[PDB]
């Protein structure tokens, strides 16, 4: 992505917002446990490497 | 730089309203007659109230004014032409003999 | 007066405090507690010494 | 419709 | 936070609680949605 | 007034943890909050409070939390329904971005 | 039946309205 | 005494009748002359309404209700008011009522709700009401507080957490899934949330 | 005053059954047609049972 | 023909707080309405809570 | 005796603009709701004065 | 008359007098291709 | 049946929506 | 990929579907004073 903005004259940030699914799933199958599997895509926090 | 020792008082104003306490087992509206107003301790037997309020001092006569929340209902029968009854009902605190 | 006291129906002493009596109280460390009949005891007051 | 339950304050 | 919705699946949307000419106030009758 | 004795009761925000409806057990419920003032702060100008003087300090903290007064066999059969692996409840973050 | 013209709410089709094809506005009726 | 006068001329009823067929409005009455058919009404408040005097300065207001049915009862609603604002209505004219300002017996425009510190309620001398260790403080419905040292107060302000959780359950069904503003159509002009406006 | 209070919750229709179950079926039927432009909506007592 | 008063009132109701809050249930009470006066008392916001 | 709403505008006429606009008037006036009280309708803009 | 029902003044609405399929359609693609507006439908007192 | 727990406008239990039993709402989508 | 969608409720069956038949009733019939409605992911697709 190429973006072009006006010049500031101070240093400036851009926010993109890459849209996914950030979805969590909870399960608690017995007292006191509670267990969650987290997942969003495309741009997952989890792969092969951790 | 030379802000004096203060304290903070707060305070709520809330004008145009009734302090409603519903007579709900679990303080919530799920319907007009309630569970507490169908149950076999309240409908069964007959219990006496001893209410008790603290209210700010006022240097003024003031009153105080209980809703006791009912059912006054009205049926009006008409059976024939220029007849018109209406027969009326409010529970708990009826008014007819 | 010449008067009965107390000739009205006494409804009992309701359990919590600023009822029992009108006197002026104390607070925990001994500061001064104003009675329950005065117009300060209407708002909430909180004392708190910054960092 | 009739069906609609009636206005009373508070239920 | 949804419009009325019939299933006879597929998914249709219902016309109750849309706004009519009423001549008596609609909230004392119906629910507006 | 500049000296602020303050009472306040602050939400919780994580997706996963703000609308999750919890079934019966012991859970530890730990969290970090900030004393920075430049931001758990907001001035209308942007000053640097740290150099302002600004500053807070935390007495104390409690966890409030209201139950519903559920039936007891209510509560158990909603519990052992929300047990089953069908029956998970799954949230969804509203913004639902990766943030660059 | 052009069901898969329609945006799936689940499983199912969200389907329009047979009664919302025309339309009656008219100024006064 | 100021001088005010009202006087009535001529006073007239008016009837608007919808034009229905006459078939139509006699089936219509046969149909509304049944047993079954019977129109049944209710009053919007639906309430009996007592009035209970509160002296100058006092603080402790003890009322009693003596030994009744309490079958179908819905709740309690309470506010205090004011004696030069209120009149006799039990009599066709109040001499003693010199005022002429808004009645919050009658308008509606209640503006005492703050003057409350707390509530018991005990039916049949020992059953405390609502009992069951129901609320912090479950002996009492305290409203405010004037000395907070255990922080049960909600909004930055004296009302409590128990009164805050009533209120809002009692107008709105909020409280036990997360404090939240309440809907436009739910927060009408006579609630809670509308009014409640808490200071610092 | 009554041990049994429902002969007149149902009476007065504190606790009962709606406008289209305890009228008679042509008035339900009439007040359906007639809706748009003659109320007959607010003229009943419909009660709700927690 | 009867000359039976069909309306038995009460002493200790609110007919009128019955119909002020009844308006604000049933309908918009910020708006005015010349004919029945309805035109519901309201102090400034700026004035009460300065 | 035959003016509405504190003006001159008469109650024959009061009557049909409020059923031309609204269907109200022949079971009580009141405010209609405000999405059927438009901006070019006759209650948002009927000022009657003194 | 057969005038009005041409031009649908008095008659059948629109998931009526249309073909079956096209109602379908607008019935499906009505959340982002509206067809509602295209038909007139009659008001008959 | 769970049925039982619903107020009851009249004789019938008001039961809620099927269609409020999940949430769909993210941003813009 | 679809499994995994199907899992986390990207893709799949409604919260009316997936879900077992007596807390869909209870969902209903407790929906007015206690909600269960925004505790379950309703896949919407295009």
């Amino acid at each position: 992505m190429t973006f072009e903005v006006d010049p500031m004259d101070e240093p400036t940030l851009l926010y993109v917002l890459f849209e996914v699914f950030d979805v969590v799933r909870v399960h608690r199958p017995h007292r006191g446990v509670i267990e969650t599997v987290y997942l969003r895509t495309p741009f997952s926090a989890g792969n092969a490497t951790t | 730089k030379t802000a004096v020792d203060s304290i903070t008082q707060k305070k709520f104003l809330c004008d145009r309203t009734l302090w409603r306490i519903p007579f709900s087992s679990n303080f919530m509206s799920m319907g007009a007659l309630t569970d507490l107003g169908q149950n076999l301790l309240y409908a069964n037997s007959a219990h006496a109230l001893d209410m008790t309020f603290e209210v700010d001092p006022m240097d003024e006569p003031t009153l105080l004014y209980v809703l006791f929340e009912v059912f006054d209902v009205v049926r009006v029968h008409r059976p024939h032409r220029g007849v018109i009854e209406t027969v009326y009902l409010r529970t708990p605190f009826s008014a007819g003999n | 007066d010449g008067s009965i006291v107390s000739s009205y129906l006494t409804t009992r002493m309701p359990p919590w405090a600023g009822v029992r009596q009108n006197v002026m109280g104390s607070s925990i460390d001994g500061r001064p507690v104003l009675p329950a009949n005065s117009t300060t005891l209407t708002y909430e007051t909180v004392s708190g010494t910054p960092l | 419709g009739l069906r609609f339950p009636s206005k009373m304050f508070g239920g | 936070p949804r419009p009325p919705v019939e299933e006879p699946a597929v998914e249709t949307v219902s016309p109750e609680g849309r706004g009519e000419k009423r001549p008596r106030p609609d909230r004392e009758e119906t629910l507006v949605t | 007034g500049r000296y602020v004795p303050f009472h306040i009761q602050v939400p919780q925000k994580f997706f996963a943890i703000k609308n999750l409806l919890l079934l019966p057990g012991s859970y530890t419920y730990e969290w970090n909050f900030r004393k920075d003032v430049n931001m758990v702060l907001q001035s209308s100008l942007g000053n640097d409070l740290r150099v302002d003087g600004a500053s807070i300090k935390f007495d104390s903290i409690c966890l409030y939390a209201t139950f519903f007064p559920m039936a007891h066999n209510t509560a158990s059969t909603l519990e052992a329904m929300l047990r089953n692996d069908t029956n998970d409840q799954s949230f969804n973050d509203y913004l639902s971005a990766a943030n660059m | 039946n052009f069901a898969s013209l329609a945006p799936r709410h689940g499983s199912r089709p969200f389907m329009g309205n047979w009664q919302d094809i025309g339309t009656s506005n008219m100024s006064g009726g | 005494v100021d001088g005010a006068s009202i006087k009535f001329d001529s006073i007239c009823l008016y009837a608007t009748f919808f034009p229905m067929a006459h078939n139509t409005a006699s089936t219509l009455e046969a149909m509304l002359r049944n047993d079954t058919n019977d129109q049944s009404f209710n009053d919007y408040l639906s309430a009996a309404n007592m009035l209970y005097p509160i002296p100058a300065n006092a603080t402790n207001v003890p009322i009693s209700i003596p030994s009744r049915n309490w079958a179908a009862f819905r709740g309690w609603a309470f506010t205090r008011l004011k004696t030069k604002e209120t009149p006799s209505l039990g009599s066709g004219y109040d001499p003693y009522y010199t005022y002429s300002g808004s009645i919050p017996y009658l308008d509606g425009t209640f503006y005492l709700n703050h003057t409350f510190k707390k509530v018991a309620i005990t039916f049949d001398s020992s059953v405390s009401w609502p009992g069951n260790d129901r609320l912090l403080t479950p002996n009492e419905f305290e409203i405010k507080r004037s000395v907070d040292g255990e922080g049960y107060n909600v909004a930055q302000c004296n009302m409590t957490k128990d009164w805050f959780l009533v209120q809002m359950l009692a107008n709105y069904n909020i409280g036990y899934q997360g404090f939240y503003i309440p809907e436009s159509y739910k927060d009408r002009m006579y609630s809670f949330f509308r009014n409640f406006q808490p200071m610092s | 005053a009554t041990p049994s209070m429902m002969p007149q919750w149902s009476y007065m229709h504190i606790s009962g059954q709606d406008a289209s179950e305890y009228l008679s079926p042509g008035l339900v039927q009439f007040a359906r047609a007639t809706e748009t432009y003659f109320s007959l909506n607010n003229k009943f007592r419909n009660p709700t049972v927690a | 023909a009867s000359q039976l008063n069909a309306v038995v009132d009460l002493q200790d109701r609110n007919t009128e707080l019955s119909y002020q809050l009844l308006l604000d249930s049933i309908g918009d009470r910020t708006r005015y309405f010349s004919m029945w006066n309805q035109a519901v008392d309201s102090y400034d916001p700026d004035v009460r809570i300065i």
